[PDB]
RNA sequence: CAGCGAAGGAUUUGGUGGAUUACUAGCUAAUAGCAAUCUA
């Protein structure tokens, strides 16, 4: 390599040091709030007595930022040098900051906290040092000034590289431009260890969830027509789906529920990751919001399976935890809602799940499935399981309300299926 | 403008290994 | 005529990584015997036959 | 058969066989000894040079080698050699007829495990010296205490103890008292690998299902386990710059990367190497370094290298995949067809059944080059067809160079098997080149040639028609119709004035050149099967059908000389570069030296494989072989360059 | 805490400053020899100052489903044969031996069709010959070849009896009052149909006719019929043995094009409909098992210059059932326009409305439809168009989407004036106006 | 009967849509402070 | 190029059994080669990518064993139309080359490994693999009568095996590309011949010396000899046969073909011979 | 348009690796040590 690539890469490590007064007034004016003319004539008593009545507003606004006022706004920190301390006391510091700004990315509509922030861009000099942390934490509020602010006086790291025609300019980075962003796998890999993070500390808010779910799920829009890049692209969005189930919020499960939902309509996943999916779908859903989404996500990641194997009975352990987070009201419900779901291959493995498992709620099955309709391969299937449980118990009056139903309709076709294995005359003196 | 996936010029460096003739004792 | 990467005109592709030039002044056969002399920059190079080698029969069966 | 013209030089070509290789370092540098069936290399592992070759063959393969420092020790049949420079300084032969099958190397020791699952403990005499030499005791595993000894480790600070891996069980002997310290609990299935970790007492067991397993050596435990389903696990390394990735290397020819440390998968390379010739069979980390050298069976030894991370603030969690940096190799299939490029006898042209050109350097390995075969663009501006999935083409059957014009256009025409064109190449460019010439008549192309102004060049097609090309323009100039069978051989004169074909119905025409016409034709007794016209004294050879090689002029139309002697097919022959020699080698295992001078025998050798090719250098430095067997090219050197042989006729 | 101890390093006894590497792992000045124990643990911590102790050792020794398995699997779509049904928008087309590039043809290829069980191509154009052609992938070789002079063909079929299919009939027909009808046997016995049994004058051209199965429903007893597309709004349908003029259907405006449907009633009864359509769009269905008698008339939504009309899903003319009890209720059908736009209708659901909408109407070709085919399962449609070079499209359905990566711009299609579905093997033909039948394998089949 | 068995599986598929390169793209314009099941079901509209 | 994939003789030359492809998948028909003493039925793989790699009358109702490409050894009855029975091995390795010696059936793979099956206990009986023979495409049992002793298998380079040590006691010199023919002529004699030659040799199976090399004029596709030894008659890739009478007597090294046969039709089109047979 | 035409084609460009002389290994206080270290 050569001298002025080498030099450039010491002017890129001594990036925040002021070594002469030109170079402190260039890199001291460097606001959020103020302009250059007063940002360079300010203090550092100054800009950090009114950050502290700001920290004081957000403070009493939520109080997790009381123990940002003992370390990182106290009054040691004034004198506090960023680049005199060794990398362990940097280490710190950098994870003190990443825990106000991944603290305090929820509250960027409200001045307090741009008053607040101001001083760690001016103090500890987090646009240049701490700047990943800082884009990441504010990606949500791109139409907004604030996120036009931190552009103009940011330094753009290498990974959010096409965000570099929108800084110091007018008007905001579009949505495809966001989309753009978001389209890399390496970025994909960093807003995942953020969301890691988020989800770690439960920061998790809903305005972020929906701007990350939207941006991921333009992701696999994009991708959805190159097989090598969605499976690229698949155990990262899954992963960052069962890291979103495994949490406690409804609105980060459920958008977790989108994320799976998009993903399985746009590729076809195997159906081992499918059945794993809906185990950590039920695993931990505890509200009510999540339990519809729940259920809706449930039924179009199993219409979204093909080939041998669709239709099975769902196995015992899954069939009983989808029992214990959904009875049978809320399933009869549900398919006698007006909007038509498409819920036909689901149902059967239901169905075929209960005659495997349950033997106590066949007028449940006939009830459900006198609701919706279903398709031949799929009665067939039914009536064939339903076949072999007459000939392993003794056959009551539901099973034989059930072949009545089967006969009522198609009876063609549970002729096909006795001739197939058995007879008519037979099955009549057995039932 | 995307990324930027360009290589760098790799150079090796000098590591410090284990090496296990100190692992050998003799009897008195 | 030359090998020599000491003279210039040598190499037709140079290492990526005046000097005499290499150059032929007076060529002349030799009137006796079967060799020519040229005048390169490094010498009068002579160059000759042998019969002692290479086996060229003439109509032998 | 020892000869008295010719002695082995090298095989040159080759990089790698499968053998699993082993990593040195002197001093902050680390060089790669790999196996090339009974010798070894040693490469530089910075620059992947050839700084050693071993001095002898071995007297059989050698089958596990490992290096210290400055030291080398390859274990073939029976015995294990320690070597210094190439050059043998000892050699350990064991007490047992088993073949010696694994090895370790630590302390004043040196544990060498035969395939009767007995191991051989050699001492060092005084701990100042250099090698172990002297026996000190031998170790049995027999049946109850483990199986089929698969691998045989020392992990550290392990006070002169021996982790010895068998196919179900881990044995920790004490190679001083003699003693077995612990046998750990089985393995449900059978490990196939083994690599100690840098964490201490922590080794590495890769299983034949898809395991690996982090057994504790010390607490007898496993601390965890990495499931990769229906791959056989070949490989296992660590790396040691303060990243901790495991790098498990799979038979399919993978090689897969995981961290350990938050349990995720990096990266797969897929195809890193073909599984049909083993897999990635060694690969391991530089240590210290972020660059992992992996070898495979099909003579291939290549280097990825990670980059430094895209992020700045984050870089444990989002990892650039590992890249490709330099690597070395060779044919993975023997070669098929062997010229000479050029009259220095620098470069030679090598093509192989594994449908590659290569380009060799006698003088310096690393300028060995493959002749890519990305086409030009069509001349009128068409679409060429082909698939999109592009495959190399039909392995070739012949090719002639001829570098009077080289760089200026065209200049190597080949032959390929069961395809009706031959295609040109330009060996300055080293790259394919812009024509393909048909034969125009629905045959394959049997035979090539190129004039040595070097504008023309000359197809011999399967229905006995020879099409005279243009090497510059690429169109068809002349179109000769004399032969009704296969022609097998074409040349034509130093002057380009008369051209002389064989085809394989037995007829040699001999036709005027600049005029159009036949000057004769000259029916022989059998179906002539290859032609080689040595060019100043105007004299072509002829391998005829009934094992005989006629000696033909040119000029005077008579055949002069007709060799007989061998006992099948001739499969190949060439002039001396001074025209009085003529090397045959056919598939009774021999090559003979024929002195046509006085028209007999000279040398004789009797070699194990076939030799396919035969090949003189153009000045009189070299003998090239290609034998069926074995993907390099086998170098004679001709011992009456620097003394004088006796053209007195050998026999038996 | 460990699981073994070996009792001789503790009475080992080693020493230190003999050699520079173990120099420095004392901790006094006065050390010279240290016991085992000692000597092990000091190159114990030093071997962990070497190489620093990773977390991941003494961090964890071994709702997580979903990540388990994530970390297990390495591929994360379906395999290869638990899919059974096509993948849409990316086919898996591979190109096979062009199917007459052993004997050429010297017409544009006008009519092509695959033999119901045999491994046969019979090709045909307007240089008056008709060729058969055994396929396989390597070497398409020439079967036989008929010349038949005087009389270029326009449309040739494999006809294939349902008794005992045995019959193996070729129809062919262009643009004469003649049609004449070869009788397989491997000279060559073929005979000519030219007597319309009075309906000469609604019959000028034997052109378009297709070849189909119908029932006596008295008897069980089917037989073929073969049906002519005449002037004013006629079919005529007339048996394919001894032609004789069974029946005729006439539809109002210009007659343009019709499919045969065929749909079963018992064991061993089905019932054949012809559908023919306008010009403008609107579409007769007669049940021609009885007379020949309409039974649904209604109207294509949209399309103003049609076509070509089409079935699939079941047994078409082109996808032929061997044996009765096989003959299934076409589920698809394809009403193609001059503007290039494809209506699509789904009968599972369309048979009752009688102004039934399209499940959609496709577009993605520009000028004149003029093929239009089903694939044998009914899972793909090919739409094709004779008017400009490359317009082939095979769209897959239910999902009404065209694949989006073949052809390309380097498919050989040339301009393509038939095009024929393989009834087992899943592999097009396609003839273009060169004289070229190219030939393509569908990897799913 | 096999083919039959097959034929109604293939037989029993139902319409649905693909997700484009442009599904998606207009939902930005009001994830802004709805609520995370509207966006749930914004999306499954689409998606059917 | 011929659209007959595999094709061979029941011994006396009585019925022919030959594999070609139909529309993607193999079919196997027989025909008898003369109809005064067509048969339209086939078995036909239902795979469209399992095909034929090696087939071999039996000897008595009469059957086919037809080696798969996925380990399988079909074992298939002509009168009747269906595979009777399915040898497999444990593998997937597509099998390279069959035989039997009366009810004794051995079998090469893909993976150089020699398998044995019983064809009337219908039970794989020995599964084993030998050093330094790793690329084999062809084996032939010696004859010694009911004792199915030396195999001879060939990778390039004939060896000869005894199967009580699993080992090789001769090496012979192949050739330089794949062997293709290996078949036994006399209790002394083995002809071998390769892939796109034209060199058929007869080597000594009790020396390892070559005896005698046998030279068509064009590249060899298959061979049949006489069951005495007194001629052979190859096929060749330009669809000539080509007869070597007595072939093994003192063209005193190497011996060209002693008559050759062509046929064309009555227009002047040269139709290709492929696999006859003599006797 | 014709023609060429295998699940696409063309143009331009950044980075890295290998060759661009003919392959005997790293360091040092060098007949040897070290390479985990030269220092008591």
């Amino acid at each position: 390599s050569s001298l002025s690539d080498q030099l450039a890469q010491v002017a890129s490590n001594n990036a925040t040091v002021a070594l002469d007064r030109k170079r402190r007034q260039k890199l001291h004016s460097a606001s959020l709030i103020y302009n250059s003319k007063t940002a360079a004539t300010q203090d550092y008593d100054f800009i950090f007595e009114n950050a502290s009545k700001a920290l004081e507003e957000l403070s009493q606004i939520e109080p997790k930022f009381a123990i940002f006022s003992r370390t990182l706004f106290s009054e040691s920190s004034i004198s506090l040098d960023r680049n005199v301390q060794t990398k362990e006391e940097i280490k710190d510091l950098d994870n003190a900051i990443n825990a106000y700004l991944l603290l305090a990315s929820s509250k960027w509509y409200l001045a307090p906290t741009l008053h607040a922030t101001e001083w760690l861009v001016r103090r500890f000099q987090i646009h240049v040092k701490n700047t990943e942390m800082l884009l990441l934490s504010t990606l949500n509020y791109y139409q907004t000034p604030v996120f036009k602010r931190i552009l103009s006086i940011i330094k753009l790291p290498p990974l959010f590289n096409c965000l570099s025609n929108f800084v110091r300019s007018e008007k905001p980075p579009t949505a495809l431009t966001m989309i753009k962003l978001f389209n890399d796998m390496d970025f994909l890999k960093l807003y995942t260890s953020y969301l890691d993070q988020c989800i770690k500390h439960n920061a998790t808010y809903t305005n972020q969830l929906l701007f990350t779910t939207c941006c991921f799920i333009n992701v696999v829009a994009f991708n959805s027509n190159n097989d090598e890049k969605l499976n690229q692209l698949v155990p990262i969005l899954l992963e960052i789906s069962a890291k979103l189930l495994a949490s406690k919020s409804k609105d980060c499960q459920i958008a977790a529920h989108t994320i799976l939902v998009v993903f399985a309509t746009a590729l076809p996943l195997k159906k081992t990751i499918i059945l794993a999916a809906m185990e950590t779908i039920l695993s931990n859903l505890d509200a009510k919001e999540a339990k519809h989404s729940a259920l809706l996500t449930i039924c179009k990641l199993f219409q979204t399976l093909k080939g041998q194997g669709n239709v099975d009975q769902l196995p015992s352990k899954i069939f009983k935890l989808f029992d214990s987070k959904f009875d049978t009201v809320s399933i009869l419900t549900f398919l006698d809602k007006e909007d038509k779901p498409v819920c036909d291959k689901f149902i059967t493995s239901y169905t075929r799940s209960i005659a495997r498992y349950d033997r106590s709620k066949l007028n449940i099955i006939l009830s459900l499935l006198k609701k919706i309709r279903l398709e031949r391969y799929e009665v067939r299937l039914i009536i064939t399981d339903l076949i072999y449980l007459s000939e392993i118990l003794e056959d009551k009056s539901q099973l034989v309300e059930l072949f009545e139903y089967f006969i009522s309709i198609n009876e063609d076709l549970v002729l096909k299926c006795l001739k197939s294995l058995g007879l008519t005359g037979e099955l009549f003196e057995i039932r | 403008p995307k990324v930027v996936r360009e290589a760098k010029k790799v150079e090796m460096t000098e590591a410090r290994a284990y090496n296990a003739d100190a692992d050998t004792a003799k009897a008195a | 005529v030359s090998r020599n990467m000491a003279l210039n005109g040598t190499l037709e592709f140079l290492n990526s990584k005046m000097r005499p030039e290499v150059r032929v002044t007076s060529v002349q056969f030799s009137p006796t015997a079967n060799a020519f002399a040229a005048a390169s920059t490094e010498g009068l190079l002579i160059y000759s036959t042998n019969d002692t080698i290479l086996f060229d029969p003439f109509d032998l069966d | 058969k020892n000869s008295k013209i010719f002695s082995p030089f090298r095989i040159i070509g080759n990089v790698s066989n499968g053998v699993p290789f082993a990593t040195g370092t002197l001093g902050s540098t680390f060089y790669i000894v790999t196996c090339v069936g009974k010798t070894f290399q040693i490469y530089d592992a910075n620059t992947l040079h050839l700084l050693f070759v071993s001095e002898k063959e071995t007297p059989s393969s050698i089958v596990a080698l490992s290096a210290h420092f400055h030291y080398v020790y390859a274990a073939y049949e029976n015995k294990v050699g320690i070597y210094k420079r190439g050059i043998e300084e000892h050699l350990l032969e064991l007490e047992t007829d088993a073949n010696v099958e694994h090895l370790c190397i630590f302390g004043d020791y040196l544990c060498a495990s035969t395939d009767d699952n007995s191991i051989f403990i050699y001492k060092k005499s005084d701990p100042q010296d250099k090698y172990p030499s002297e026996f000190y005791t031998k170790l049995t595993v027999t049946e109850i205490q483990g199986g089929e000894i698969v691998s045989l480790q020392h992990l550290a600070t392990y006070l002169n103890k021996l982790t010895v891996v068998t196919k179900s069980n881990v044995l920790l002997f004490n190679v001083r008292t003699g003693k077995l310290v612990f046998t750990s609990n089985e393995f449900p299935d059978q490990i196939t690998t083994a690599e100690p970790a840098p964490v201490l007492d922590i080794i590495a067991l890769g299983t034949v299902t898809g395991e690996v397993i982090m057994f504790n050596m010390r607490k007898g435990k496993r601390i965890r386990t990495i499931k990769i389903p229906q791959s056989r696990i070949s490989s296992l390394s660590f790396r040691t710059d303060g990243s901790s990735h495991l790098s498990v290397g799979t038979s399919s020819g993978d090689l897969i990367f995981y961290d350990l440390d938050r349990r995720s998968r990096i990266h797969v390379l897929k195809n890193i190497h073909r599984e049909s010739y083993g897999g990635v069979t060694q690969a391991t980390f530089l240590n210290g370094q972020p660059i992992i050298v992996t070898s495979g069976g099909d003579n291939s030894l290549k280097e990825y290298v990670f980059d430094p991370s895209l992020s700045q603030g984050s870089g444990d969690v989002v990892v650039q995949p590992p890249r490709y940096l330099r690597s070395r190799g060779g044919h993975s299939q023997p070669p098929s067809y062997i010229a000479f490029a050029d009259s220095q006898s620098h470069f030679m042209l090598s093509a192989s059944k594994d449908r590659s050109l290569w380009s060799f350097s006698l003088r310096k390995d690393a300028q060995s080059q493959e002749m890519s075969q990305r086409l030009h663009k069509k001349q009128d501006g068409g679409r060429v067809g082909g698939s999109t999935i592009k495959s190399k083409f039909p392995e070739i059957v012949a090719l002639a160079i001829e570098n009077a014009r080289i760089g200026e256009w065209e200049n190597i025409i080949t032959a390929h098997k069961d395809e009706k064109f031959a295609r040109t190449w330009d060996m300055r460019n080293k790259r394919v080149g812009r024509w393909t010439f048909d034969t125009t008549d629905d045959g394959f192309v049997k035979s090539v040639a190129m004039s040595q102004c070097g504008n023309f060049g000359f197809i011999g097609s399967s229905n006995g028609s020879i099409t005279i090309y243009n090497m510059q323009s690429g169109i068809l100039r002349k179109k000769y119709k004399l032969h009704k069978r296969a022609v097998t051989g074409i040349s034509l004169d130093g002057m380009n004035r008369k051209m002389v074909s064989c085809g394989l119905d037995g007829i040699v025409g001999f036709y005027d050149f600049n005029k159009s016409t036949l000057l004769g034709k000259l029916k022989l007794d059998a179906p002539i099967t290859a032609m080689v016209y040595h060019r100043s004294s105007d004299l072509f050879a002829l391998a005829l059908d009934d094992l005989s090689i006629v000696v033909i002029d040119a000029v005077t139309q008579r055949v002069v000389r007709q060799l007989w002697g061998h006992s099948n097919r001739i499969t190949a022959f060439d002039f001396s570069p001074e025209g009085r020699w003529i090397v045959s080698a056919s598939l009774d295992s021999t090559i003979r030296t024929w002195d046509l001078p006085t028209g007999g025998c000279i040398d004789g050798i009797i070699v194990d494989n076939v030799a396919t090719n035969v090949k003189f250098s153009p000045n009189g430095d070299l003998l090239a072989t290609t034998h069926v067997t074995g993907n390099g090219i086998c170098i004679w050197t001709n011992r009456a360059q620097f003394k004088t042989v006796s053209t007195r006729t050998i026999d038996e | 805490e460990a699981a073994w101890i070996d009792s001789d390093d503790e009475k080992i006894k080693v020493p230190i400053l003999v050699t520079n590497k173990t120099k420095k792992l004392r901790t006094s000045y006065n050390e010279s020899k240290i016991n085992g124990v000692h000597y092990i643990n000091r190159l114990r911590s030093q071997f962990e100052k070497i190489y620093p102790r990773p977390k991941w050792v003494d961090d964890e020794s071994d709702i997580n489903a979903l990540t388990k398995i994530l970390s297990t699997t390495y591929n994360y779509k379906d395999t290869l044969s638990n899919s059974k049904l096509l993948p849409p928008k990316k086919l898996d087309i591979v190109r096979l031996k062009d199917a007459n590039a052993s004997h050429p043809s010297h017409s544009a290829i006008q009519s092509l069709s695959f033999h119901p069980s045999k491994p046969l191509l019979l090709t045909g154009g307007y240089d008056k010959t008709l060729r058969i052609y055994h396929i396989d992938g390597k070497t398409n070789h020439l079967v036989t070849s008929l010349h038949l002079v005087g009389s270029p063909i326009q449309t040739c079929t494999f006809y294939t009896s349902l008794s005992n299919q045995n019959q193996q009939n070729i129809f062919t027909a262009g643009r004469r009052r003649y049609m004449h009808s070869w009788d397989l046997s491997l000279t060559a016995k073929i005979e000519k149909f030219s007597r319309l049994y009075g309906h000469e004058s609604t019959q000028r051209s034997f052109e378009n006719f297709k070849v189909a199965h119908l029932q006596n429903s008295q008897t069980n007893s089917v037989h073929g019929i073969v049906l002519l597309q005449g002037n004013n709004g006629w079919i005529n349908i007339l048996h394919s043995t001894s032609g004789l003029w069974l029946m005729g259907c006439k539809i109002e405006g210009v007659i343009t094009d019709f499919c045969i449907d065929y749909q079963p009633i018992s064991r061993g009864k089905f019932r054949t409909i012809l559908i023919a359509v306008n010009a403008y769009g609107e579409v007769w269905e007669f049940d021609l098992n009885k007379n020949g008698h309409v039974i649904r008339r209604w109207k294509d939504q949209g399309g103003v210059g049609i076509t070509k009309i089409q079935v699939g899903g079941g047994t078409t003319t082109t996808c032929p059932a061997l044996q009765i009890s096989k003959i299934k209720q076409n589920r698809w059908l394809a009403v193609g326009s001059e503007s290039g736009f494809v209506n699509l209708y789904d009968r599972n659901n369309a048979m009752t409305s009688s102004t039934p909408t399209p499940v959609a109407a496709l577009d993605q070709l520009t000028t004149t439809i003029s093929n239009l085919q089903f694939s044998p399962d009914g899972q793909i449609l090919c739409m094709a168009s004779r008017a400009v070079k490359d317009a082939l499209r095979l769209v897959h359905l239910p999902s009404c989407s065209v694949f989006s990566n073949w052809p390309t711009s380097g498919t050989p299609l040339g301009k393509v004036t038939s095009v024929a579905f393989s009834p087992s093997g899943g592999l097009l033909a396609v003839g273009n106006e060169q004289g070229k039948v190219r030939l393509w394998k569908l990897n799913h089949y | 009967d096999e083919e039959d068995i097959a034929l109604e599986f293939i037989n029993g598929e139902k319409k649905d849509k693909l997700v484009n390169m442009n599904s998606f793209t207009s939902m930005f314009d009001n994830i802004q402070n709805v609520q995370m099941d509207t966006f749930f079901d914004r999306v499954m509209k689409v998606l059917t | 190029d011929s659209p007959v994939l595999q094709s061979a003789y029941d011994p006396s030359g009585q019925y022919l059994c030959y594999v070609t492809v139909a529309l993607d998948k193999q079919r196997v028909g027989v025909q008898p080669t003369q109809r005064a003493t067509w048969n339209e039925n086939f078995l036909y793989l239902e795979d469209s990518k399992l095909k034929v790699t090696c087939l071999k009358w039996v000897n008595d109702t009469v059957a086919i064993i037809l080696g798969m490409n996925n380990g399988e050894i079909w074992l298939y009855s002509v009168l009747a139309n269906e595979v009777t029975y399915k040898f497999t091995t444990g593998n997937s390795y597509e099998i390279k080359d069959i035989d039997l010696m009366g009810n004794q059936l051995w079998c090469i793979d893909s993976s150089d490994a020699f398998y044995q099956f019983d064809l009337l206990q219908f039970k794989l009986l020995q599964h084993f693999r030998i050093n330094n023979c790793v690329q084999l495409n062809k084996l032939t049992i010696v004859p010694a009568g009911d004792s199915v002793a030396q195999l001879l298998v060939a990778s390039h380079s004939i060896s000869l095996i005894d199967i009580e040590e699993k080992k090789v006691v001769m090496t012979f010199p192949g050739h330089v590309s794949p062997v293709s023919t290996l078949q036994v002529i006399t209790n002394e004699f083995f002809i071998s011949g390769a892939e796109g030659d034209r060199f058929l040799n007869v080597y000594d199976i009790h020396s390892g010396m070559t005896k005698c090399v046998l030279v068509a004029e064009s590249d060899i596709k298959e061979l049949s000899h006489s069951g005495q030894a007194d001629s052979i008659a190859v096929t060749t890739e330009d669809g000539s046969l080509e007869i070597f009478v007595d072939p093994l007597v003192s063209g005193n090294k190497s011996k060209k073909s002693s008559k050759k046969i062509q046929i064309v039709s009555k227009d002047g089109r040269k139709v290709p011979i492929y696999n006859a047979f003599i006797n």
